[PDB]
RNA sequence: AAGUUUGAAAAGCACUUUGGAAAGAGAGUGAAAUAGAACCUGAAGUCGUGACAAAGACAAUGGAAGUACCUCCAUUUCAAC
RNA sequence: UAGAUGUGGCCUGGAGGUUAGGACGAAGCUUAUGGCGUGAGCCUAAGAUGGACCGGCCUCUAGUGCAGAUCUUGGUUGGCGUAGCAAAGAUCUAACGGAGACGUUGGAUACUGGAGCGGGGAAGGAUUUCGUGCCAACGGCACUCG
RNA sequence: CCCAACUGCAGACCGUACUCAUCACCGCAUCAGGUCCCCAAGCAUAGAAUGCUCUGGUACAUAGAGAAAGGUACACUCAG
RNA sequence: UUAAUGAGAUUCCCUCUGUCCCGAGUUACUAUCUAGCGAAACGACAGUCAAGGGAACGGACUUGAAGGGCUAAGCGGGGA
RNA sequence: AACGUGUCGCGAUGGAUGACUUGGCUUCCUAUUCGUUGAAGAACGCAGUAAAGUGCGAUAAGUGGUAUCAAUUGCAGAA
């Protein structure tokens, strides 16, 4: 039927790992990340999910060059 | 005390399979001291781990 | 505030945690140098002024400077198995009786003393 | 904290516990209360015959649709069982409190089981699986067992 | 089963190492908040799929 | 979801012995272990055993009014109103 | 009853005042602890409770009173040791190990029956492999095994 | 000149354990469900039928004691 | 209108039978008892009847009649 | 009798409450706004002993400079 039986036909993969977003939303067949729109230069970003914007903003990661450059520009250098 | 390892790989040295390797029961510390498929090949050469004959599936009927 | 002080205290770096762990000099070692109190250093002989081990003199073995305590060499404590351990008296409960020299301590000690004189 | 009742003489008494006794509170309840005034030797003699299934544990208060048996008439009932795991688990808690009677210098052949007390522990959890995808609990319900002893002067 | 990219292989190896217990020199540290690892995966319970 | 917020200090129960080891009983630490790491307090709910009126079921509860016995609960008298 | 209104009227959190307690034990908590208020409630005592905060009064303030929302969350409980653990292979023994129904070896009888409880792969899973331990909880029984 | 044959040196990257299922995957789970491919013995027999066997694999799917009623069966017979 | 085909709908006949007259015996597996394990749905309180009245078919009210208690296996009348 | 009650003392479970609060929220304020000179993001790494996290990048739990003084600390090690 359409429950435990049809759950057995779950062989393929719709999504694989996104080289840019690092998560598992890279739709294989039409090759685009379902969560950052890779290979689109702009990452997908929609105001109708501000909560998901917040999971993806700056500072949510390492923020290497900024934790440095924000120190240089706040000390009269650049 | 358990002879699972010495029985698993002696069946992989005799190349027969289980229920064909006969691990001598009257001595296990002899077999248990094997713990290696070269120390078992020596054991096979000695009395302790014979391979029992396969079977007689008659065909005279 | 209450909230920011109990954070700058417990979140204080190590070199800050040493001036927050200063102990008063004895009654006859202050006017020896004319200052009020010093941060405790390893190997500076002291005397406890408060606690179960009060009035017990000893040489500071270490400044265990994240427990917020100093370790005195004669203030020990027994575990269950005989092995003796060292209890940590907060420096403010201690009164320094000895110092350790330095061309950076009897120079800052008269930086504090040049305030008086 | 310890021990609902004090033995009313502490040197003429032994004490023993378990905390996570690993089996049913309800089987362990009557396994324990069945020996609650007996001498220590008459209590092991009970349990060691419950295991040979010649005497039973009269289930009171947690009988609840257990089968009737002939061996429960002495206990004034019709119901009773032979819980092996809860009996072998107090063969051990008693022989502990024996070792506490020798340790103080008390003949265990004089010990009376005063005040057994069984109660409930933290009730471990391991889900099971119902029809239609309903994940129901399958609580384990361990138990604590207390008991102390005493002597009877001639 | 036998085909995994090397990149997908580098990511399960980074998970086989993260699946070790907290060593018993961590819980005697002065003020740690760690008693268990609380990120241990079991291959049956939860899957990584990467 | 999750304050392990034990204690001032890990001083985190050495050691004895019952257990195959856990755990238990002892000791011992400390102001408290009746603060023993699933640790401040520790409630309700439910449960356990000990006691009892040891009562007494023939729904529970409750109302009023008594009585039985029992309550370191209050008060008063305790050569007096 | 719906409703309205009053109360020098009750209560919770906090503020401004005042009065005042507290390691000679505060909040809290317990109750056959009484008393006293018609009541909301307050006060006391006594805790083999608790360990460090807080009461009264006048104003102020509000996230201020709960039994009932197929309320929400957490926890417990009855039914209850009850339904059940009934499709798919029947374990039987020796002597051995072990702290001990368990395991191992031997023998025995079987089952799968070559569209397999076989040997290899893809998809998927990614250490599940192996060995040596281990046996707390997990393997819906148990385990010395996993 | 050009190629072969003979030598000489070198031959790099990734995968590779295990699994592939009544315990490893999906099904919430060690779930009677689902899931692609290869290898395929003997005899009866038209024979990948079905029955039984050699190889290989497996007898840790809870177990025990019994005659209720009632029940469920890839369980039966039943006078006229 | 039609030959063929039909897990289509329908009627009869033949055979055949436990569909039945009318049931009975046997068998596994269960239920039953035990060791181990252990849920849940549901839950105001509950819980013997008749009659009366009543939101007009009451477990509680009224008036009668039974009812000692606690129980195991059943069953399916009621608990609208 | 046992069971079932029922009140009391003591326990267990439970984790409310109170007390605490390096967190939140709100309000205000003082200055300056990343990237092709490769950002943000994520990936994998790095510790004598480190799984996570924090920090860092094969100079990897940091090197340099100054400025400070004697620790770090679970315990090694180390002027
Ligand atoms: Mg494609
Ligand atoms: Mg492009
Ligand atoms: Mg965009
Ligand atoms: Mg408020
Ligand atoms: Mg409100
Ligand atoms: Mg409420
Ligand atoms: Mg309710
Ligand atoms: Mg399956
Ligand atoms: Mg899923
Ligand atoms: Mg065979
Ligand atoms: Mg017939
Ligand atoms: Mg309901
Ligand atoms: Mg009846
Ligand atoms: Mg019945
Ligand atoms: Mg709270
Ligand atoms: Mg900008
Ligand atoms: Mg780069
Ligand atoms: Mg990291």
């Amino acid at each position: 039927t359409k429950g435990t039986t049809s759950m057995g036909q779950r062989h393929g993969r719709t999504h694989i790992l996104c080289r840019r977003c690092g998560r598992n939303s890279y739709h294989v067949q039409w090759e685009r990340c379902a969560a950052c729109a890779y290979p689109r230069a702009s990452r997908r970003r929609y105001n109708w999910s501000v909560k998901a914007i917040k999971r993806r903003r700056t500072g949510t990661g390492r923020c290497r060059y900024l934790k440095v450059v924000n120190r240089r520009i706040a000390n009269h250098f650049k | 005390v358990s002879l699972k390892l010495q029985a698993r790989l002696a069946s992989s040295i005799l190349g027969c399979g289980r229920a064909r390797v006969w691990l001598d029961p009257n001595e296990a510390v002899e077999i248990q001291n094997a713990n290696s498929r070269k120390s078992v090949r020596k054991l096979i050469k000695d009395g302790f781990i014979i391979r029992k004959p396969v079977k007689v599936h008659s065909r005279a009927r | 505030s209450r909230r920011k002080a109990r954070r700058a205290h417990f979140q204080a770096p190590s070199h800050v945690r040493r001036v927050l762990m200063s102990a008063p000099l004895s009654k006859e070692l202050r006017a020896k140098y004319n200052v009020r109190a010093m941060p405790v250093r390893k190997d500076d002989e002291v005397i406890v002024k408060r606690g179960t081990f009060k009035g017990r003199e000893g040489k500071v073995t270490a400044c265990y400077r994240l427990k917020w305590v100093i370790l005195i060499d004669k203030v020990n404590r027994e575990k269950a198995n005989g092995s003796t351990v060292a209890v940590g008296i907060h420096p403010s409960n201690v009164e320094i009786t000895k110092l350790k020299l330095t061309h950076h301590r009897k120079s800052i000690l008269e930086r504090k003393d040049r305030s008086s004189k | 904290t310890h021990y609902s009742r004090k033995p009313q003489v502490s040197s003429k008494s032994a004490k023993a516990k378990v905390s996570d006794l690993r089996c049913h509170y309800k089987n362990t309840f009557e396994t324990a209360n069945v020996i609650n005034g007996m001498p220590l030797r008459k209590a092991q003699q009970l349990y060691r015959q419950v295991l040979a299934k010649t005497r039973c544990i009269p289930f009171k208060r947690y009988n609840g649709k257990i089968g009737r048996t002939a061996q429960a008439k002495e206990w004034g009932q019709t119901k009773g069982r032979w819980p092996r795991k809860s009996v072998v688990a107090m063969m051990s808690l008693l022989k502990n409190a024996e070792a506490n009677a020798i340790e103080k210098g008390l003949d265990p052949n004089q010990m009376v089981i005063k005040h057994v007390q069984v109660d409930q522990a933290a009730r471990m959890r391991r889900r099971t699986y119902r029809a239609h995808g309903r994940i129901t609990p399958y609580m384990c319900s361990p138990c604590h067992v207390q008991l102390f002893m005493s002597e009877k002067k001639e | 089963g036998r085909f995994k990219p090397l990149a997908v292989k580098k990511k399960y190896a980074k998970k086989m190492n993260q699946n070790k217990p907290v060593p018993y020199w961590i819980r005697l540290r002065t003020g740690n908040r760690i008693k268990w690892n609380e990120k241990r995966r079991h291959w049956r319970r939860t899957k990584l799929n990467y």
